[PDB]
């Protein structure tokens, strides 16, 4: 019936390394993907729009891509305050639905695994 | 910038209905569409539907079609979501959220609807269903 | 003449006009939102530049807003 977006429930990232969050869908490269950050007890905030654009004020370390069967939110040089839930989102014109992915909690580790 | 200000918490019995309001303060709507997006406790975001006032057209998610009505009073710049036949997994925080891409600008308007990213979000309204 | 007018998309009386017009063109969002539409009235049919289409007509409300047909 409705277009499906698949996100991993959780991602672990060491501080200062790169977090990558996938959003998979059947030829999702044909869709326009938006991404929202949400911290506990707060409303969502758009961090990427139209696959790869950053709304005004969003840090440069957030970037997005979308091709084939995978769209990806990349957080470079990740910081403690980037720990949050991230949701991908599309409008599926075929079913007239806004579709959210299930969300990915990004946890920023206290310590590196290996020096 | 414009803000969206929602009504207060609601406590409803199963089978009853609820109507939440979303006032576009510091501004108005009209050319901008408004969606309702809920979030059950501990769960993800879920679109309920939205309305595009300038075309008087509302769009609903299949999960709620037949149970939900979304309206907009352009004179008071207030949007509403009415959800009927409530049950316990309707317990959620309900947000209103503006579509970033306005339908009209500078003497012209777009000719098809397409829900873009949501830039301005209300503070949310907690609706609890129980007996 | 009475014509539909954007952005309200309502019919207004234009006592001193005598054609309605529909001007359409693509901006960067034309694929997802359709063409931009400017509806109005004039004393005579306005001119448009390259890449813009205009159709004029001479009866009341002859320029209804042309929404895209959703397949
Ligand atoms: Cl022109
Ligand atoms: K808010």
């Amino acid at each position: 019936s409705s277009y499906e977006l698949t996100q991993p429930p959780s991602v672990s990232v060491a501080p200062g390394r790169t977090a990558t969050i996938t959003c998979e869908g059947d030829n999702i490269g044909q869709q326009i993907v938006h991404w929202y950050q949400q911290k506990p007890g707060q409303a969502p905030v758009a961090v990427i729009s139209s696959d790869s654009d950053r709304p005004s004020g969003i840090p440069e370390r957030f970037s997005g891509s979308n091709s084939g069967n995978t769209a990806t939110l990349t957080i470079s040089r990740v910081e403690a305050g980037d720990e949050a839930d991230y949701y991908c989102q599309v409008w599926d014109s075929g079913s007239d639905h806004v579709v959210f992915g299930g969300g990915t909690k990004v946890t920023v580790l206290e310590n590196l695994y290996f020096q | 910038q414009v803000q969206l200000v929602q009504s207060g918490a609601e406590v409803k019995k199963p089978g009853s209905s609820v109507k939440v309001s979303c006032k576009a303060s510091g501004g108005t709507f009209s050319s901008y569409a408004i969606s309702w997006v809920r979030q059950a406790p501990g769960q993800g975001l879920e679109w309920m539907g939205g309305i595009i006032p300038i075309f008087g057209t509302a769009n609903y998610a299949q999960k709620f079609q037949g149970r939900v009505t979304i309206t907009a009073d352009e004179s008071t710049s207030t949007a509403y979501m009415e959800l009927r036949s409530l049950r316990s997994d309707d317990t959620a925080v309900y947000y209103c959220a503006r579509d970033n891409l306005g339908y009209c600008s500078g003497g012209s308007c777009y000719s098809d609807y397409y829900y873009y990213y949501m830039d301005v979000w209300g503070q949310g309204t907690l609706v609890t269903v129980s007996s | 003449i009475r014509c539909f007018i954007t952005p309200d998309i309502t019919s207004k009386d234009c006592p001193n006009g005598h054609v309605c017009y529909t001007k359409t063109w693509c901006d960067a969002f034309c694929s997802i939102r359709g063409k931009r539409v400017d509806l109005g009235c004039a004393a005579t049919c306005p001119t448009v530049k390259t890449g813009v289409d205009i159709q004029c007509c001479s009866t009341d409300n002859c320029n209804p807003f042309p929404t895209r047909k959703r397949p």
